[PDB]
């Protein structure tokens, strides 16, 4: 197999600036190398074939380069309907996709806003208990959190999701949920979620105490 | 000047629009804004019984030993060299053209592989090195071909 | 123009099979190439195989050989996949695409999401989350619901700043679950009623939320 690879996963630019994605690949493809561009929910578009051709339709602030294998796709004068996702494609008879770039927006470091949750009294009654923590409007995608329940650090029971970048903040949100039973719930009193992230100077702790 | 780098250069646009217009005449029969498009589109269209008989000579041979993307550029240089062994004319460059196009149909149709890309440099490269590309510069280039 | 036009969402059961149609309009269906592209939830592209519908030939990417199966109609000037013994990691969304003489992609399908699971058809529980506290946090937690999508309205579309509907995760039960969280500055607690409007289709549940400060 020919293995494209985008060394870069995400991206950050900046309205206004230039950004290049590379992909190298295993072999040499020669100049048989596409590059597409996918929005969320659509479905991918053509926008440099043959290494260095634009496809119809497509502004003049894409360009592409390269022969054999180093590819690279620049994008002038970023705007905001570029940030979407970017695929490079080598297609001989045994066509393989890159792993694909996302691009974002450049912003300062946000320290996360932190909530938890604890369980409603509604869903107490069905028999299983849900501990939501929130991590609101924090720009470095990187974060940690860390579930402790009675001091002890929690492993496998915690469930992730991370939002997209807001249009208009740069920034992202987290929600952290821990699914304990019922039984295992009542069991413990203290209920904690460290947060960790750049902009924090230190971890921060957001607590309750069970029926308190 | 036409130079024979500038013959190279144009040749890309002059093979892409030969091929697209070949190819739309034959999906027509089987059931350009450029100048170098309208170079290609001219080469498209004729249809005397030399390159008529050029094509039979293409698909046949295609028909019988079906190229793959790992042997097109030795069966286009066997072929190519062959075009121009007895000497240069514009009915052989045309030729050219048109082996360069059922090579990239075979290729895309049979080994099914886009191959356009590929073909379109085995073209530029063989004029360079075969000096086709001087022989078309010295008639002030590919604008030549458009009155023939 | 040229469009290409997949059939419908699949949702079925492991070890079953299913067939995954491309209508092709505005050009040549017989002279040019099918290709199909996987997509994972999340996930990159993979690409799958190619068929040439005039001729019937057909190359395949070596993990799919014996998995999925491309034919074509001309009659119809449609290309259909056939995957079968279907598992979770078949579950993905599924392009179709004609490539340019270059080998370019140049024509895509809307793609058809084929999902393979054993859960049934559920609608779900809202639960609130309830803000305490310069800024409040407030939410609904959106539980135990098959298949996807559910949408999460704010007091009927009038709350949109602050708005955060989580991408729901997928829990060992089969099922989905997402939260929902909109902040607020913390004086409007006691000046606004924050209803969360939690809608799926599929079930045909709808459920208002109100989410009252305690």
């Amino acid at each position: 197999d020919i293995v494209m690879t985008q060394s870069h996963k995400f991206m950050s630019t900046s309205v206004g600036d230039r950004v290049s994605i590379t992909c190298k690949a295993s072999q040499d493809v020669g100049t048989a190398v596409a590059w597409y561009q996918q929005k969320p929910g659509q479905s991918p578009k053509l926008l440099i074939y043959w290494a260095s051709t634009r496809h119809t339709g497509v502004p003049d602030r894409f360009t592409g380069s390269g022969s054999g294998t180093d590819f690279t796709l620049t994008i002038s004068n970023v705007q905001s309907e570029d940030l979407a996702d970017y695929f490079c494609q080598q297609y001989s008879s045994y066509r393989t996709f890159g792993g694909g770039t996302k691009l974002e927006i450049k912003r300062t470091v946000a320290a996360p806003s932190v909530f938890i949750f604890p369980p409603s009294d509604e869903q107490l009654k069905s028999g299983t208990a849900s501990v939501v923590c929130l991590l609101n409007n924090f720009y470095p995608r990187e974060a940690k959190v860390q579930w402790k329940v009675d001091n002890a650090l929690q492993s496998g029971n915690s469930q992730e999701s991370v939002t997209e970048q807001d249009s208009k903040d740069s920034t992202y949100s987290l929600s952290s949920t821990l699914t304990l039973s019922k039984a295992d719930y009542e069991k413990h009193k203290v209920y904690a979620c460290e947060v960790t992230h750049q902009g924090l100077s230190s971890p921060v702790t957001k607590s309750f105490n069970r029926g308190e | 000047s036409m130079s024979e780098e500038q013959v190279a250069q144009d040749t890309e646009e002059v093979f892409r629009s030969y091929v697209f217009y070949r190819h739309q005449q034959e999906q027509e029969a089987e059931g350009p804004s450029s100048t170098m498009g309208q170079v290609g589109r001219q080469l498209a269209i004729i249809g005397d019984d030399i390159n008529r008989r050029y094509d039979s000579e293409f698909q046949t041979m295609l028909q019988h030993l079906q190229p793959t993307a790992e042997n097109a550029y030795e069966y286009f240089t066997k072929i190519a060299t062959s075009l121009f062994e007895s000497g240069i004319n514009w009915g052989r460059v045309v030729a050219l053209l048109g082996f360069g196009y059922r090579l990239a149909l075979h290729v895309y149709q049979h080994g099914l592989t886009g191959f356009l890309g590929q073909v379109t440099r085995f073209v530029v490269d063989f004029m360079l090195h075969h000096s086709i590309a001087r022989w078309i510069a010295q008639r002030g280039g590919w604008v030549a071909a458009l009155n023939l | 123009e040229v469009k290409l036009v997949e059939s419908g969402a699949e949702l079925v059961r492991p070890g079953t099979s299913v067939k995954v149609s491309c209508k092709a309009s505005g050009y040549a269906f017989t002279n040019y190439l099918i290709e199909w592209v996987k997509q994972r939830p999340g996930q990159g592209l993979e690409w799958i195989g190619v068929i040439n519908p005039g001729s019937g030939g057909t190359n395949y990417n070596e993990k799919f050989k014996g998995k999925a199966t491309l034919t074509a109609d001309k009659s119809s000037s449609t290309a259909y996949m056939q995957l079968t013994s279907l598992t979770s990691d078949d579950s993905a969304v599924y392009f179709c695409a004609s490539p340019s003489l270059y080998g370019s992609f140049d024509y895509w399908g809307q793609g058809t999401t084929v999902t393979v699971s054993s859960a049934s058809t559920k609608g779900p529980s809202v639960f609130p989350l309830a803000p305490s506290s310069g800024t409040a946090a407030l939410g609904c937690l959106v539980k135990d619901y098959f298949p996807e999508p559910v949408t999460v309205s704010w007091n009927s579309g009038a709350l949109t700043s602050g708005v955060h509907t989580f991408p729901a995760v997928l829990q060992s039960s089969g099922l989905y679950s997402l939260s929902s969280v909109v902040t607020v500055p913390s004086s409007s607690l006691g000046t606004q009623t924050y209803i969360c409007n939690v809608n799926h289709k599929p079930s045909n549940t709808k459920v208002d939320k109100r989410v009252e400060p305690k």
